[PDB]
């Protein structure tokens, strides 16, 4: 028999915790980005609760956006999120991908055959029709 | 249409290669394409039966043309007759055939619409507000048929559920339900994505339909082809040598037309050839694994004291990359797609519908504010 | 069912983990209008938000519950991550084999109770026919009723439908496969034929040119040619990989089976309903 | 979902909220007598991009039913996005990154800021080849010349060396009969210096053409073919290798994330022309 | 078949098949093989190799959610609880604070 598969919290470290990590980060500053403007001419906590509305898609909607160029703001920035709440379903896409390809012994065709391998041992039994 | 020597300009890979050895080699160089519309192979001289391969060849023992600068395979049966060069290419036989894909536009939603029963369910989705108005008794059709809309879609309206806690339940149900059923599609979306649909029949030397031929292998080459010699020699394939000639071609513009007309399914012949035209075109496939291989080489009249020369040039030729800048510098030139799967827009038309019906919507849409208007 | 062993307990346990969450939600919603339907709505709020959103429910206010609740949305972002995976993994689970029983099969033993009209028959004069006169007469005389004589007779009727099923030697059926246009003929089952014999050669019983003929036979059976043989002729095509199948009529008896659930929970309304009918003085 | 992007689905999706619009101004002014702004806009964003929006919905009976018709079918097409996405997800070329010499990273280690590795075994014809040539590569490739063919591959499968470079039989057989399938054929493994194995004569004077012919009669023959399968054929036969689950990689999304900051950059600075307008 | 952390390979090569054994010269041969005959025709051999073979078979059991791969899940579900601990004390600090 072969070998078993990790995990999803393991399956995780591949993909989802390096981009939740640079991508988290990402909508703090996209958030700080609109107030610019605003502030010019806890609204962070709600700027935060507004952008995260789309990663868990809770879409608690807490608070909304102040003025017409943040909403050219927040369609820019809602559109991305968008975007990137589908991309991570490409990643729950992504988790149906732990299928195993796995190998097989042809009778001919396979290198074993061709060389009993020095590390792989195989045999039949004495004084019988295989061994004719 | 009445064949006849003519004066023509003619470039090439091969006219490179020729002027090449030109610069390099001290002889001048005047060229006629054969009369024979093929190369030629040794065949019975009719009442004769006997006679020297003719065509190309035959002209180069005959000494029309000295020497024979073409894309022409190495073999032992001409061999003996004449000098060979070392051979610049090694092109293999393959079949120069394909069918285009068969695909759905309709398919996809289709996996509903056949059911029959997606619709039949999205009106017992109305029903169910009967069930609720009877949770109602003993504790707004609009309303509700548009609520159960939108649990097809999401809607969150406003109202909500019934007063009845007990009535509410059958929304989640309902819509827990619908749920499934929009990411069951969505994964039998995917086992039409699945595919596979497709059968090859490419591996020809293990294959089973070509080696037992029928009118359902409509199969040739080209008349008085090197392969012939194979079909020739190997009495194991004596039957396709004969379902094989039955249907030959002059040439290579008519043998793989018929397979684009569709008048024969599958064409067999050699790679260099063939190969390029499966990029020009692209429609027709390449089958199986090359069988039979062979190298080119330019065919002589014996004892030419430059083929050693002309060896040792295109040796170099090898050596300095110039044979290699050469095939590349044609042969990339043409690209064909690998395989990949693209949505295309196809499917979309169903939506163009949906805005027809937006359309034909906002046009009841008059008589339904008539109806507030009537009330009047 | 395989969340259900964990999964569904966790759900109910999920409820649990709800009403922990509510409980540091009023005492922030009300340091000491009627909000208190609130923790109503989450357990329906909640659950809403937990399958594919689609709930209008309640504004819930309370500074914990976004926290708590966002908690939660994860969860069920990713647990309908995992239900797709799972429905991605059925995809591969949704291959249609022949569903079939052969020869033990009711459909043949014992043809005439079915109401649909459906005929299985053989070739005349066949080893076989004495078979069937030796399993069930009954059945002989009917595939004599729906006789045929040529391969194609036998093909043709079943692309056409004139034919219900064909049984016959499975190696030439086999090849049948291995040589269909189309490839819409299979065996049955694994094609165990139940039936077991290999061909032989006749000889003058008093002639044993076989005995000595045995010895040359066999070392062809060692023999790779065989095979060659069998590569030669016997190849087939569509070799039969656990074969897998999609559908545009998608499943309606399935879906059935999804209503039956939804249809219960009907029923259970009914019930509560009832309950407020009759609801205690 | 670029075809669908890049056509009719933005300008469909426009003509809804505007005939809604018209309809809602109309209809609502109908149901008031006492509006599309921005809010229309996010509309046509909250039904068609699964949701997560909470600006607005408009009050009026037939434009709103309309769209949650859109808003389905809409969920269809997004629904068929993923699958789209997931069709790249179901295969895709692992083979990015390669060099043919002819590229010049090979030609210079140096180039590249991280050193680079490839090697040969000396004393050949391909390192004969290399020094009259390419120069540079030689006096490079003289530190990453290896002991023997077994040797050779051991700087290649324990690690410490990138490439190895090789007569092309002894690759593809290697290929093959690779421990680990890892290892591939450079591109369809067609290879530069085209070259075959030859036989040995002394000089004009020996077997000359009868020998030649015995040759090409193997050919004839086919018994080369047998030959092959069994001497010469490779365990893990070359098809495009097939990737799953492979670790997320962003470079398209990386490019639409500054296409986000830009495009805010412009809404920015266009509140501030407005601003000036004043 | 009985033993599921065994497995064969798919290929099936040197096609052959197993026979009962006398001399030559035995009076028995006749009627050993119209007995084997006989019991392949009745069933006979059906009911002894489906008596004996099916009482084992291995499926593909388990599918893929849950289980195993659920266990880290056990992690997340951790993970939650231990978050909101903090945020009271330090919550009412800030509170305390503005
Ligand atoms: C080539 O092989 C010879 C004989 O083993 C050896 O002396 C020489 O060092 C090799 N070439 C170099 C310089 O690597």
């Amino acid at each position: 028999k072969e070998i078993p598969r990790s995990t999803l919290d393991s399956f995780m470290q591949p993909f989802q915790s390096t981009l939740w990590l640079l991508v988290g980060l990402s909508v703090h500053v996209v958030a700080v980005m609109l107030y610019l403007l605003d502030r010019f001419s806890l609204t962070l906590s709600s700027a935060m609760w507004f952008s995260w509305r789309v990663l868990l898609n809770s879409g608690l909607g807490e608070g909304a956006p102040r003025s017409f160029s943040a909403r050219i703001l927040g369609m820019v920035w809602a559109l991305f999120a968008m975007i990137i709440v589908a991309s991570y379903t490409a990643n729950l896409a992504a988790f149906l991908v732990l299928r195993r390809p796995e190998e097989r012994i042809t009778g001919i065709n396979d290198p074993r055959l061709r060389n009993p391998s020095d590390k792989f041992i195989y045999a039949t039994v004495k004084q019988s029709s295989v061994d004719i | 249409p009445g064949r006849p020597t003519v004066p023509q300009c003619c470039y090439g890979f091969c006219v490179d290669l020729l002027i090449k050895l030109a610069r390099e080699m001290d002889f001048t160089y005047e060229v006629h394409l054969v009369a024979d519309g093929k190369f030629g192979t040794q065949e019975r001289v009719n009442n004769s039966n006997a006679a020297a391969w003719n065509g190309m060849m035959g002209e180069l023992l005959s000494g029309q043309a000295d020497m024979i600068v073409a894309p022409l395979t190495i073999n032992n049966e001409r061999a003996q007759y004449i000098e060979f060069s070392k051979p610049f290419k090694y092109q293999g036989l393959t079949i120069l055939v394909k069918k285009e894909i068969p695909r759905s536009t309709l398919d996809s939603f289709m996996q509903p619409f056949q059911s029959t029963l997606w619709l039949l369910v999205g009106l017992s989705v109305h029903v169910v507000a009967v069930m609720l108005y009877l949770l109602d008794r003993f504790s707004t059709l609009s309303s509700a048929m548009w609520f159960s809309w939108r649990v097809l879609l999401n809607s969150g309206l406003g109202e909500g559920a019934p007063r009845s806690f007990s009535a509410r339940i059958l929304g989640m149900v309902w819509a827990l339900f619908a749920m499934i059923i929009v990411a069951s599609y969505t994964a039998n979306l995917a086992a039409f994505l699945v595919l596979r649909r497709p059968e090859e029949r490419i591996t020809g030397i293990n294959d089973p339909r070509l080696r037992n031929p029928s009118d359902k292998f409509i199969y040739a080459t080209v008349k008085q082809s090197s392969v012939d010699i194979y079909f020739r020699r190997q009495v194991e394939l004596s039957t396709m040598y004969r379902h094989m000639e039955k249907h030959n071609y002059e040439s290579a513009a008519e043998a793989i037309q018929a397979v684009r007309d569709n008048k024969l399914h599958a064409f067999i012949w050699d790679s260099a050839v063939l190969e390029f035209e499966a990029s020009q075109d692209c429609d027709l496939v390449t089958t199986g694994e090359l069988f039979f291989r062979s190298g080119f080489g330019i065919g002589m009249r014996k004892d030419s004291p430059w083929k050693q020369e002309v060896s040792l040039n295109i040796l170099k030729s090898h050596e300095n990359g110039f044979m290699e800048e050469l095939d590349k510098t044609w042969v990339r030139y043409q690209e064909c797609d690998s395989r990949s799967n693209a949505p295309a827009t196809l499917t979309f038309e169903n939506m163009a519908g949906v805005f027809y019906l937006v359309a034909g919507g906002i046009v009841a849409g008059i008589f339904l504010i008539f109806i507030e208007i009537a009330y009047k | 069912e395989p969340f259900s062993a964990s999964v569904w307990v966790m759900m109910f346990v999920m409820l649990l983990l709800v009403s922990a969450m509510a409980v540091f939600i009023f005492e922030y919603f009300s340091p000491v209008h009627g909000p208190s339907f609130t923790i109503g709505k989450a357990v329906w709020l909640l659950w809403g938000l937990v399958f594919n959103n689609s709930l209008p429910v309640q504004n819930p206010k309370g500074t914990t519950s976004k926290i708590i609740v966002s908690i939660w949305a994860f969860f069920a972002v990713i647990f309908l991550a995992s239900y797709t995976a799972n429905l991605a993994a059925f995809m591969i689970q949704r291959r249609f084999v022949d569903q079939v029983t052969g020869l033990s099969d009711n459909k043949f033993q014992r043809p005439h109770d079915y109401s649909p009209p459906f005929r299985f028959g053989t070739v005349p004069q066949g080893s076989t026919e004495r078979n069937i006169r030796n399993n069930y007469p009954d059945m002989h005389q009917y595939m004599v009723k729906f006789h045929q004589k040529g391969v194609q007779d036998a093909l043709v009727s079943l692309k056409t439908g004139k034919l219900d099923a064909f049984i016959y030697d499975a190696a030439v059926l086999n090849y049948m496969a291995g040589r269909d246009e189309g490839c819409k003929l299979v065996t049955i089952g694994s094609g165990y034929i139940f039936a077991t014999t290999g061909y032989g050669i006749a000889l003058q019983k008093g002639s044993r040119w076989k005995r000595p003929i045995d010895l040359a036979l066999l070392q062809f059976v060692g023999d790779g040619e065989m095979e060659e043989l069998e590569k030669l002729w016997l190849t087939g095509i569509c070799h039969t990989e656990k074969n897998e199948v999609m559908s545009s009529q998608l499943d309606i008896d399935n879906m059935a089976g999804v209503f039956y659930m939804l249809a219960a929970a009907m029923a259970l309304s009914l019930i509560t309903f009832v309950w407020e009918h009759l609801f205690y003085k | 979902f670029l075809e669908p992007f890049s056509a009719d689905v933005w300008v469909m999706m426009f003509v809804m909220l505007l005939i809604v619009s018209a309809v809602a101004v109309f209809v609502f002014e109908y149901f008031s007598p006492v509006f599309t702004i921005g809010k229309a806009i996010w509309l046509l964003w909250g039904l068609v991009f699964n949701n997560s929006l909470p600006v607005q919905n408009p009050k009026g009976t037939t434009s709103k039913i309309m769209v949650s018709v859109w808003a389905f079918f809409a969920v269809i097409f997004l629904a068929s996005y993923t699958a789209n996405l997931a069709a790249f997800m179901i295969q895709r070329r692992y083979v990015d990154q390669v060099s043919g010499l002819s590229d010049k990273k090979f030609q210079r280690p140096n180039d590249f800021s991280p050193a680079f590795r490839f090697g040969t075994v000396p004393n050949g014809s391909t390192e004969r080849n290399i020094r009259n040539n390419y120069l540079e590569m030689h006096s490079y490739m003289v530190k990453f010349n290896q002991r023997s063919v077994q040797d050779a591959l051991l700087s290649l499968k324990s690690g410490k060396l990138d490439a190895f470079i090789y007569d092309a039989a002894v690759l593809n057989y290697m290929a093959g009969r690779d421990e680990g399938c890892k290892l591939v054929t450079i591109g369809s493994g067609k290879v530069f210096a085209t070259t075959g194995y030859g036989i040995a004569i002394q000089k004009d004077s020996g077997w000359k053409r009868q020998v030649d012919l015995a040759i090409l009669q193997l050919f004839g023959d086919g018994e080369m073919e047998e030959l092959e399968a069994l001497w010469l054929t490779g365990i893990c036969h070359n098809e495009k290798n097939e990737v799953m689950s492979s670790q997320l990689d962003i470079d398209n999304m990386a490019g639409v994330f500054y296409m986000l900051a830009a495009a805010m950059a412009l809404s920015l600075i266009t509140f501030i022309m407005e601003h000036l307008f004043y």
